[PDB]
């Protein structure tokens, strides 16, 4: 459980089906720009601000061994952002990770989403959230991951691990993919899947 | 204002997709969700959508109140298409229905909006007017009963809530009428928006209260504090009365009476504004104080109750004045309950 299971060659990517339905809608103004061939930097280039999500190419490892983990550095305004793990079915518009069902997320507003634990707050579809978590803005380095053995979700803020005791990811047959949801124009992020050193020391943390 | 519609774009898209998909047979599309979740709002968004105007040229909107009768529905349809209900005023319900069926068989690919469908009984009765002329016809349905939806379609559309962020943007846009929120109120305002949990109606109501409250930090936090986290109770969301009361208590006494007067009409009733003006004058709520003539003072009160959002604008005239108005069925609960106490 303490050995990291890296998806080093993982990158932000819309799938063939995501692009199919994304170009089924004739609106271009609703897209994020990807800094290829790296595809680790994403920029919200829309005029009007709305929830827009992008997912990684590869899903999480499905083993009972080691840790899945990635980090995201925030540039731009850094506000109205949600980082976490989404299903492939998750809409990339008008929803954020964690808000969407079967997904779990950490919001810039300071909320963990999708974690039904005793004493949590219920939102819209009585969607379980846990409020009062650290907010994040520009220049912060946020980690999201899952201990594959205990199934406990892992969040880190600028390399500091956060309270996630009892926050489990469901062991479904469906694959979960790294996902980030931006809102405001000018928001920029850069993803770290292990290509650069993590600020959270996995070796000295798990 | 179409400008004020927030975050329902992919919702509209996914609904338009299901409208465009399907066979030539008549296909019925139910949108479901609790009162105030914005079903009627989304229905209007899709109805006015360019690509829906493109596919379905024959378009019509019908508000099927819980208190609606089938004879009236057929007569409403006939009046819309032909403008001559003379001969149909004494026609039997079947003769009316067959007459509509004729218009629809001659009419092309058509889209019918039925707003606030209350029962499957009503649906099955209404359906008699629609031919299965296999022209790819569609019927858009809004309802508050999940059973009603699932009877029409096994896979109905559950209308989403708003995100914290979407909640804030709607609140700001309604509370400040296109102007931006002052930074000092931002934290309290966002807290307030959050406690709405992403319910459009709750957000719009409280905007009306805040408009009426001074734009001071202390007044907004009073509000934020008084709005407990779980005020919208799943047992009675119809008991958002406390959210309404907060907006209500801010109203001058003159407007309180006018507002509660809505309790004197039937639930969900489509009220012609000019008719209401004259009646408000009759009941003596419009005090001729100063220069203001009673008609101008009545329309000001009306415009103001619309500014407070508590009354919903249903139609505008060519003048840009209010043609017909409605108070939401959840607001009627308050008007009915409070007006039996006062
Ligand atoms: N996407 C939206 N953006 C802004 N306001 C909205 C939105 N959806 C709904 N509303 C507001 O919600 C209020 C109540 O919605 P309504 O359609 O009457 O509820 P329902 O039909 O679900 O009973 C309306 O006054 C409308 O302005």
């Amino acid at each position: 459980e303490s050995t990291p299971v890296l998806t080093l060659q993982n990158r932000w990517a819309y799938s063939a089906r995501d692009e199919k339905l994304a170009w089924d809608s004739a609106a271009r103004d609703e897209k994020l720009e990807l800094t290829e061939p790296a595809g680790l930097i994403v920029q919200f280039i829309g005029e009007n601000s709305k929830h827009r999500s992008v997912r990684a190419k590869l899903p999480i490892p499905k083993g009972n061994s080691g840790i899945f983990y990635y980090e995201v550095t925030i540039s731009g305004d850094g506000d109205a952002i949600y980082i976490g793990l989404a299903t492939e079915q998750m809409p990339l518009r008008d929803t954020h990770v964690g808000y969407n069902e079967g997904t779990y997320g950490y919001g810039s507003s300071g909320k963990f989403w999708g974690h039904e634990v005793g004493g949590c707050s219920h939102w819209g579809n009585e969607r379980p959230y846990i409020d009062g978590q650290p907010k994040f803005d520009r220049n912060n380095i946020i980690g999201c991951g899952v201990n594959l053995k205990t199934r406990q979700i892992i969040y880190t803020h600028n390399g500091r691990p956060l309270e996630t005791t009892g926050l489990l990811v469901a062991e479904s047959a469906a694959e979960l993919y790294p996902c980030v949801s931006l809102f405001t124009s000018g928001n920029e992020i850069e993803a770290n899947f292990g290509t650069k050193p993590f600020k959270f020391n996995i070796a000295e943390g798990i | 204002e179409e400008d004020d519609v927030v975050g329902f774009d992919d919702e509209a898209q996914t609904v338009i997709d299901r409208l465009l998909e399907g066979s030539g047979d008549l296909e019925v599309i139910p949108v479901v969700g609790m009162p105030g979740l914005g079903k009627t709002t989304l229905a209007t968004k899709i109805f006015k959508h360019p690509k829906i105007e493109y596919e379905f040229f024959t378009r019509l909107w019908l508000y099927v109140s819980q208190s609606y009768k089938t004879r009236e529905l057929y007569l409403n349809i006939i009046s819309k298409f032909t403008g001559n209900t003379k001969h149909c005023r004494d026609m039997s319900e079947k003769d009316l229905a067959l007459k509509v069926q004729e218009i629809l068989e001659e009419g092309g690919k058509y889209l019918i909006v039925l707003d606030d469908v209350w029962s499957t009984d009503a649906w099955d009765r209404i359906k008699i007017a629609f031919p299965k002329n296999d022209k790819g016809n569609r019927v858009l349905l809004t309802t508050r009963d999940h059973r009603v939806a699932r009877y029409c379609n096994r896979s109905p559309h559950d209308l989403k809530f708003l995100t914290d962020e979407e909640s804030w943007i709607l609140l700001e846009k309604r509370a400040f009428h296109k102007a931006k929120c002052l930074p000092e109120l931002e934290t309290n305002g966002k807290s307030i928006a959050r406690k709405c949990k992403g319910l459009p109606l709750a957000i719009v109501v409280i905007a009306g209260a805040l408009i009426g409250k001074s734009k001071t930090i202390k007044e907004w936090e009073q509000v934020d504090q008084s709005v407990g986290e779980h005020f919208i109770n799943r047992d009675q969301p119809n008991s958002c009365d406390k959210l309404v009361r907060m907006s209500y208590d801010v109203l001058p006494y003159d407007w309180k009476a006018c507002f509660l007067y809505f309790g004197t009409f039937p639930r969900g009733y489509l009220i012609p504004a000019r008719k209401l003006i004259r009646l408000w004058i009759a009941e003596g709520f419009i005090q001729y104080r100063g220069d203001l003539s009673p008609e101008c003072k009545a329309e000001e009160y009306l415009n103001e109750l619309v500014n407070r959002n508590l009354v919903m604008v249903m139609q505008r005239t060519v003048d840009g004045q209010i043609k017909t108005c409605r108070v939401h069925d959840m607001l009627y609960e308050f008007c009915w309950q409070e007006a039996t106490t006062e």
